[PDB]
């Protein structure tokens, strides 16, 4: 099957370093010339770098010349990022991508895409979120995620069950650099002495899990 | 180095309708230009290349045209999925890259509808940690543009607030906002009425919606 796979994204203190990786399958990887594309969060594309078929030349954007190195080893079908001297504005996901050109040193268009991996530079350190509740015919109820760095953070409402009326929105960055976020859910008013209602919030980065009961 | 400017930065249009999404390049490009498409939490996907060549397993409701510095994208007969946000592409050679526009999102027209306004108050257990975060929802709301403005003691307050959007819901295609003011545990316990004014299209009067305590 053909596919680009990521790999290394995470958390980085400006001034540091990242590798990526990116495996490629299904296809003959030594004819085709491969990109990095990022999408910084809430923004647009932007191209990163290019490298030709064999290795022989590459490509920057302005961004990013001299501290970030695109190269490959056709042996392994693997494509590699080398982020050095990150800065926060290069926060974003970052993708691999194939160019469509077969054998062909002109480059211009992206054909297959990988996943994507997120890179979050700052001064922050990974930190688990702190939960409350937004207490409350309709009535709103919901969870503030506050505090926790990097994202993402799921949230569900009684373990899944409850789905009906149910909004989690994105995350604002603060100024000490951590993410907060809310999810509400709205519900009639006469549930809300029949009905019990638990946020469940996790956060991978930090292994945090946490059921908040939200009661009036 | 080539700019690809893309109109309008949203398209509002009906499950069905026809789509048109226009991309100007600043110099041209004869032929060579690409349109990607990225569903929300997706990584982006090419349509189009060449201006007009679909790409491999692209469905034919997908077309692209023009030349030169005007393009178009032609969504035939819309799908759900298809509400999504559009990107043009070209390559530039001063300096060597690839220039993208800024997106086109496509989004469902529907009738206008009010936000219903909750406000919240600081929990009990925030306050004991020296923050106290109070939020205003707007929820189902149609179109998009909203404002929230905060007030405490009948002062308007600025830059101490911030906000988010969800995307449109997919049954309904209303959005939702949520706005947090942040203020210190002391900075609360020195005010009494916490407010949150809401504009909107669908409301006549602004609405406020307000609590007391802190």
């Amino acid at each position: 099957q053909v596919q680009l796979v990521e790999s290394g994204g995470g958390v980085v203190q400006p001034g540091r370093s990242l590798r990526l990786s990116c495996a490629a399958s299904g296809f003959t990887f030594s004819s085709y010339g491969m990109h990095w594309v990022r999408q910084a969060p809430g923004k647009g594309l932007e191209w990163v770098a290019v490298i030709w078929y064999d290795g022989t030349n590459t490509y920057y954007a302005d961004s990013v010349k001299g501290r970030f190195t695109i190269s490959r080893d056709n042996s392994k079908n693997t494509l590699y990022l080398q982020m050095n001297s990150l800065r926060a504005e290069d926060t974003a996901v970052y993708y691999c991508a194939r160019d469509l050109a077969y054998r062909d040193y002109v480059w211009r268009y992206f054909d297959l895409w990988g996943r994507g991996t997120l890179v979050t530079v700052s001064g922050a350190s990974t930190k688990g979120p702190s939960v409350f509740p937004l207490a409350p015919g309709t009535a709103a109820l919901g969870c503030l995620v506050k505090d926790y760095f990097p994202e993402p953070v799921t949230v569900s409402w009684n373990s899944g069950a409850l789905t009906s009326g149910v909004h989690t929105f994105p995350a604002v960055l603060q100024s000490s650099g951590l993410y907060s976020l809310s999810s509400v859910v709205t519900v009639p008013s006469s549930s809300l002495g029949t009905q019990t209602y638990i946020c469940n919030v996790n956060h991978k980065p930090s292994n945090t899990k946490v059921d908040k009961r939200v009661e009036p | 180095e080539i700019v690809l400017t893309q109109s309008p930065a949203t398209l509002s249009l009906s499950p069905g309708e026809r789509a048109t999404l226009s991309c100007r390049a600043s110099q041209s490009v004869s032929t060579y230009l690409a349109w990607y498409q990225q569903k929300f939490g997706q990584a982006p996907r090419l349509l189009i290349y060449d201006a007009s060549n679909r790409a491999t397993g692209i469905p034919a409701r997908f077309s692209g045209s023009g030349s030169g510095t005007d393009f178009t994208l032609t969504i035939s007969s819309l799908e759900p999925e298809d509400f999504a946000v559009y990107y043009c592409q070209c390559r530039s050679n001063w300096p060597p890259g690839i220039t993208f526009g800024q997106g086109t999102r496509l989004e469902i027209k529907r009738t206008v509808a009010a936000p219903s306004v909750f406000i919240f108050p600081p929990s009990d257990e925030q306050l004991k940690s020296g923050t106290a975060s109070v939020v205003c929802l707007l929820n189902n709301f149609y179109p998009r543009e909203a404002k929230v403005q905060w007030k405490v003691d009948n002062a308007l307050q600025s830059g101490n607030s911030q906000e988010s959007v969800t995307e449109q819901d997919s049954k309904d295609s209303t959005y939702s906002l949520s706005s947090t003011l942040t203020l210190s545990k002391a900075d609360y316990e020195k005010h009494k009425v916490y407010a949150c004014e809401v504009t909107h299209q669908g409301l006549s009067s602004p609405v406020t919606k307000s609590f007391n305590r802190g």
